[PDB]
RNA sequence: GGAGCCAGCGAGACCUUGGCCGAGAGGUCUUGGAAACUCCGUCGUGCUGGGGAUAGAGCAUUGUAAUUAUUGCUCUUCAACGAGGAAUUCCUAGUAAGCGCAAGUCAUCAGCUUGCGUUGAUUACGUCCCUGCCCUUUC
């Protein structure tokens, strides 16, 4: 049967590993999307 | 009888323990005589305080 | 027409509308006498204006107060504020200015909250 | 460029943040309100005891606040979050899913309150840029290069995953230790005005029953 | 002068002098210990305890609070009674009536005697324990708390009501008898401080 | 000159309730002694002999202050809290009271429904307003 | 000058002018044996078959101001001393007439 | 002084309609997780 | 019974107590109003069967 | 207590499990406690109602023993009682009128009488005659 | 890396919902 | 439907027990008129609502 | 148990003001589209006139075609509960806390969410001593 809405996303271990990869992966390159004094 | 003292100055930056205030008080019996004491409760200038002992001088209680 | 003035007294949600006209000293609240105002413990509170300025001034006027809103205490404060404001307004409109000045003087000497609305404004003690 | 509401103060003055809750909050929303405060370096927690919304916004504006955060719950489970930017908006409302507080960890310890590094991932659409602008300015400008604290906002199918980690630069990579809390946040309303003004024009709304709501992506 | 409202003669006597509940004069009430003066206030007469004053604004306005009002506020505890001031006022009125009956002395005077007597002059602070003095505001606060707590606990599940147990506690404290629970606690605190003096 | 509103709320009700009991012309149904006056109530009125007359006395004013009265308003007027439901007072007693009063002539059927304080009744009320004062 | 009557387990105060009960004192559990007033009349004392003697504020039934258990035996007579207020005398079937103080 | 025996279960455990409710909850609870 | 309620149960005189007995035993005579005077196991088994089928799904 | 069923941990019955818990079994003998309350509860002083019993479990748990109680004599049943008291915090009578055993808040002193004398059993301490000790002692206080 | 993920310092019981899903995944 | 409060409504006879509702939480539904909706939550009392 | 009484939020046939019945629940005939609290009374330290679970007998509502459930009212029956261990969370003025009322307005919520009003306090409002988080030393 059909559903109206998106299902709420689920934080599996693989999702954490993929997310935690990107968090670590970025930091090597020091690429932080940050506000800086203008 | 317990001697009386009216506060004249609330001392600051005395390093007293939390909840303790070091104050300077003048005896009602003798205005000139002044003693430094420690207060566990609230206190300002011009309020009157009980001194069971009039000889002890206050020391920083850490 | 008959000289008359209208005033409003507010405390929290309580609002009292007072009509003061030329009369023979009849004071009523919600169609009832000021003597039957409830709570009785706070009746003296509603008596505060009448006793302060002396009863003779009211003897030449009728005051009708209708109260709506708030609780019992707030309603009592609304009634006393409305009565005081109505008396001062009537004296200003149809009586000499010295009388209104003396009323305001002894009045604010006793209690300013009776004329000026008292608002227990919330205050953010915490910074920000 | 930076939005007009933020252009004047973008990269000049640090923000002032107010975090509060609904009337008669449950216990947990009190703790969860704190964790939001600790998340934002310049946030201060205030009790909403009998405070009325026009009174709240006006009092906050008088004191010079930049943004307001109001939080809702259901049986102590944080359900919604709303962020209102002063003086004239915008107001964004957010729905919380999979919320996991830090009080919910044993022996976790205290947070570091240094200015954190920020990561915004998978924000592509114009609305995606707008929401990023709203969230970016909650924090101070100019975090130190060696700051060990990182906050990430990762967009996965309009469900923004929020995480807080502390990293250590090792000789052969980085190791990140999560601090929490964990929660998934989704936009469903964005209005041009303060939260009090219910009549403010809606910049954007989420249509929940559109037949493609099943597979429509907005961020 | 003819007005709708007539003034009873009792109201005229009240106009002559302000008395608590239109029954008790503050004129003869004095604090025995000169120190508790300016922290135990009886100089301003009040007809009823209710005042709607702002005493939590600055640290010390509670000092200026009438002590009868202080006792009334301290009474309404335990959650079920929170916010219930007027019942506390009635309880205090009945308690003063009882105290007047048992002792012909002014129940206001009995109250000030009890609060003065039960004030712990010396206490302890955890370091073990070390003895230190007590400030008069702390003395009066602790005294009211102990008296109210003793009266409450005594009649919590007893045939005695709150009013009569409160009257008994006040009378015993004023006498200085050990029967008063507050007197026992004060004496024990002072003894413990003396042990660690 | 004397009016019901000029009298303290409790005083005349006791006075007027005595008058109804003293008069003896107020019809009282048999089931007064067995009823609780409301579902929320737990026990019948303690003053079994006089409560209906006092019930009549209180009703006899609320028509005076408010010209129009119906059974529905009296039920809500005397209703009370029981989650709370705020059940209204039992309808049967108030209807009998309204019928009982108009038999004496204290009240009568008003236009557009309800009961009006009869010109005889308002005069009667203004009396027992008086002897309370004197 | 309202007069008090001791009957059954209760004491009733009658108004002189109205000649009708104005105060009814029913807290007494067993048979009541006295209703004597003090000289001022602000107090009234009473005796009970249980031997407990109770002191009430006249016209205020509710408050038990002083409750004393004179003896296990019945206390039939309780009288305030006319000259001195503070002392209250109690007689019992124990055949000892204790003189109590408030 | 009075003496009264203690009331206890010989082997303590840390009517049928009530069990139906608990087994409903467990059976109820599982259903959403599959549906989700 | 025309018996004052404030009275204790001890004091009662004989005639009123007999009257009370008559009232209780003869309510209708004195006009007392009338108004004043496995499947679950099967459902349990069915729930268990549904639970077992549900396990079979998985 | 510990689930195997929660059983009152015994020095002899459960030696391996207490080894797994790491607690020395030598101090795992509730029988000594049981014997003390038996002779204590059945003493004439208890039956005369001038004795009340306090138990401080080694873990730090304080128990009230109402003088009215009548424990089972068999130790096996007694263990059955003790496991429950720890779990329910209380014990109720068969007739359901009074709570016989109740766990309570530490420290003991607040439950101890306001005027009271305290002594311990030390073999090294000087030997004293208990009758003399109580006789020389006051009356309003408590021991 | 594994040690310093308390959600999977240790969390309270019931925080992580991994066991159900991997079992749903197996099904 | 048996009760209506603006967008929100309670419906009956769709399901015999609450067990059935939980299986169908969030499902698409629509009326004969064509207004679309969603199964939000099962009501504890009565069963199936 | 009586008697006295005060709110502010809120508008998508079905709702309703009013009359007549019934102890109540609830029926029938018509018109338009608040509590907490105050005063006086009864009980009285007794698991008691606190508590209302379970159970029995009735009087009604809603469907639907079953003697099926459903939701109320009346009488009787009258349980656990006697202030809560080890531990633990939060809190500074209209604040804690108590009290009721209203709307369910695309996320969440169905005796739960939000909002509204009413009663209204004790203590603290100083300190870096302990703990923790920071700033400075163009030392
Ligand atoms: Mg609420
Ligand atoms: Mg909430
Ligand atoms: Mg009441
Ligand atoms: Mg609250
Ligand atoms: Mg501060």
């Amino acid at each position: 049967f059909d559903r109206t809405a998106k299902p709420v996303p689920v934080i599996t271990s693989e999702v954490t590993e993929s997310l935690e990869d990107m968090i670590r992966r970025r930091i090597q390159d020091s690429n932080f999307d940050d506000l800086q004094r203008r | 009888p317990v001697t009386l003292a009216k506060v004249i100055k609330v001392l600051g930056r005395t390093g007293s323990r939390g909840g303790v205030t070091q104050v300077r008080v003048e005896f009602l019996e003798d205005t000139s005589r002044t003693i430094v004491r420690n207060v566990k409760g609230p206190v300002r200038e011009n309020d009157i305080l009980v001194l069971m002992e009039s000889e002890r001088e206050a020391r920083r209680l850490r | 027409a008959v000289p008359s003035v209208q005033t409003f007294g507010k405390k929290k949600s309580a609002t009292a509308v007072a009509h003061v006209k030329a009369g023979k000293g009849l004071i009523k609240v919600n169609g009832s006498p000021i003597t039957l105002v409830e709570p009785e413990i706070l009746r003296f509170k509603v008596y505060e204006p009448l006793l302060l300025v002396g009863l003779d001034k009211f003897s030449n006027i009728d005051i009708r107060v209708r109260v709506t809103g708030g609780g019992h205490v707030s309603q009592v404060y609304a009634i006393r504020q409305a009565i005081a404001k109505g008396l001062v307004a009537y004296h200003q409109k149809y009586v000499d200015e010295q009388s209104k000045n003396e009323l305001k003087k002894a009045f604010t000497s006793y209690d300013r909250t009776l004329l000026i609305a008292d608002s227990r404004r919330p205050e953010p003690k915490k910074f920000g | 460029q930076v939005d007009d509401e933020y252009a004047a103060t973008s990269g000049i003055m640090d923000p002032r943040i107010i975090v509060t809750t609904s009337r008669d909050p449950s216990t947990r929303l009190s703790q969860f309100a704190k964790e939001i405060k600790l998340l934002f370096p310049n946030a201060v927690r205030l009790n909403r005891g009998n405070y009325v919304m026009p009174n709240l916004v006006d009092a906050c504006k008088k004191s010079g606040t930049t943004d307001l955060v109001v939080l809702h719950e259901h049986r102590g489970v944080p359900t919604s979050l709303t962020i209102s930017h002063f003086p004239h908006g915008p107001t964004a409302q957010f729905s919380l899913h999979n919320v996991v507080m830090r009080h919910d960890i044993i022996n976790a310890g205290n947070q570091s309150e240094v200015n954190p590094h920020l990561i915004f991932d998978n924000f592509t659409t114009a609305l995606g840029k707008r929401v990023v602008c709203i969230l970016k300015h909650l924090f101070n400008a100019g975090p130190k290069k060696d700051s060990e604290r990182v906050i990430t906002f990762a967009n996965r199918g309009d469900f923004i995953s929020v995480r807080q980690h502390v990293y250590v630069r090792t000789r052969e990579g980085v190791e990140i230790a999560e601090v929490g809390p964990r929660f998934e946040m989704r936009l469903f309303e964005l209005r041009l005005g303060t939260l009090e003004n219910k009549d403010a024009d809606v910049e954007w709304q989420l249509r929940r029953f559109i037949r493609t709501a099943n597979k429509k992506d907005y961020l | 002068v003819v007005l709708a409202t007539p003034i009873p003669e009792e109201v005229q006597q009240a106009q002559t002098e302000i008395k608590l509940f239109n029954k008790w004069s503050f004129e003869e009430v004095e604090v025995k210990d000169a120190s508790l003066v300016d922290y135990v206030q009886v100089r301003q007469p009040i007809f009823v305890a209710h005042t709607a004053g702002r005493y939590a604004n600055k640290r010390f306005r509670k000092a200026q609070c009438p002590i009868i009002e202080r006792l009334t506020n301290s009474l309404m505890m335990n959650g079920r009674n929170n916010g219930k001031k007027l019942k506390a006022v009635r309880i205090i009125k009945h308690t003063l009536d009882i105290i007047n009956v048992l002792t012909d002395q002014n129940p206001i005077q009995v109250v000030v005697d009890a609060i003065t007597n039960t004030g712990p002059r010396e206490d302890t602070t955890r370091v073990r324990r070390q003895a230190v003095d007590v400030s008069p505001l702390r003395r009066v606060n602790q005294a009211i708390a102990l008296l109210t707590i003793g009266a409450r606990e005594a009649a919590f599940r007893n045939i005695k009501t709150i009013a009569e147990t409160l009257a008994e506690e006040l009378i015993n404290a004023a006498k200085g008898s050990s029967t008063s629970y507050a007197i026992k606690k004060k004496d024990e605190l002072e003894r413990v401080a003396k042990s660690n003096r | 000159g004397v009016s019901v509103r000029d009298v303290a709320a409790q005083d005349f009700i006791n006075a007027y309730a005595s008058f109804l009991q003293r008069q003896g012309k107020l019809e009282v149904p048999g089931y007064v002694d067995i009823v609780k006056t409301s579902s929320g109530n737990e026990m019948p009125p303690q003053d079994a002999e006089g409560w209906f007359y006092k019930r009549a006395a209180s009703v006899a004013r609320h028509i005076y202050m408010r010209k129009q009265v119906g059974v529905g308003k009296l039920n809500k007027l005397y209703g009370g809290a029981k989650p709370y439901k705020h059940i209204d007072a039992s309808g049967s007693i108030n209807r009998k009271v309204l019928q009982a009063l108009e038999k004496i002539g204290i009240v009568e059927i008003s236009p557009k429904g309800g009961r009006r304080i009869s010109e005889n009744g308002q005069r009667d009320l203004d009396r027992i307003a008086a002897q309370t004062l004197e | 000058h309202d007069f008090a009557v001791t009957s059954s387990t209760r004491v009733q105060i009658f108004s002189s002018r109205t000649r009708q009960v104005i105060k009814t004192f029913s807290r007494f559990k067993d048979v009541v044996y006295s209703a004597s007033f003090r000289s001022d009349g602000k107090l009234l004392c009473a005796g009970d078959a249980t031997g407990l003697v109770s002191v009430y504020d006249s016209y205020n039934p509710r408050t038990i101001l002083l409750s004393i258990n004179a003896s296990t035996h019945p206390t039939h007579v309780t009288k305030f001393h006319t000259q001195d207020n503070k002392i209250l005398a109690t007689a019992s079937d124990d055949r000892v007439t204790r003189l109590w103080d408030i | 002084i009075p003496t009264h025996a203690p009331k206890y279960e010989e082997n303590f455990n840390p009517k049928m309609k009530a069990q139906l409710k608990k087994e409903r909850k467990f059976t109820m609870k599982e259903i959403r997780k599959d549906a989700k | 019974a025309d018996v004052d309620l404030h009275k204790r149960a001890g004091e009662l005189t004989q005639e009123e107590l007999e009257r009370i007995v008559q009232i209780m035993q003869n309510p209708t005579h004195y006009k007392i109003p009338a108004w004043f005077l496995t499947l679950a196991n099967n459902v349990e088994s069915k729930l268990r069967d549904d639970l077992e089928r549900l396990k079979k799904i998985r | 207590t510990h689930k195997i069923k929660y059983v009152l941990l015994n020095c002899d019955d459960h030696q391996g499990l207490l080894k797994k818990m790491g607690r020395d079994i030598s101090e795992a003998r509730p029988d000594i406690t049981h014997q003390c309350l038996l002779t204590l509860l059945d003493s004439p002083i208890n039956k005369a109602g001038k004795l009340q019993v306090y138990i401080q479990t080694s873990r730090g748990i304080l128990i009230e023993v109402n003088p009215t109680v009548r424990i089972p004599r068999t130790f096996k049943r007694f263990s059955g009682l003790m496991v429950q008291l720890l779990h329910k915090l209380s014990i109720r009578s068969v007739n359901s009128e009074e709570k016989l055993l109740k766990v309570i808040k530490n420290p003991i002193t607040d439950h101890l009488p306001t005027k009271c004398r305290k002594v311990t059993l030390s073999f090294d301490a000087p030997v004293i005659r208990v009758q003399d000790y109580i006789e020389k002692l006051d009356d309003d206080e408590s021991i | 890396r594994e040690e310093f993920n308390p959600f999977e310092a240790v969390g309270k019981p019931g925080i992580s919902k991994q066991i159900g899903e991997e079992q749903r995944k197996r099904a | 439907p048996y009760k209506i409060f603006k967008n929100t409504a309670f419906i009956k006879d769709m399901f015999s027990s609450a067990m059935e509702v939980a299986r169908f939480e969030g499902a698409q539904i629509k009326t004969v008129s064509g207004i679309r909706g969603e199964i939000k939550r099962a009501l504890s009392k009565p069963e199936g609502h």
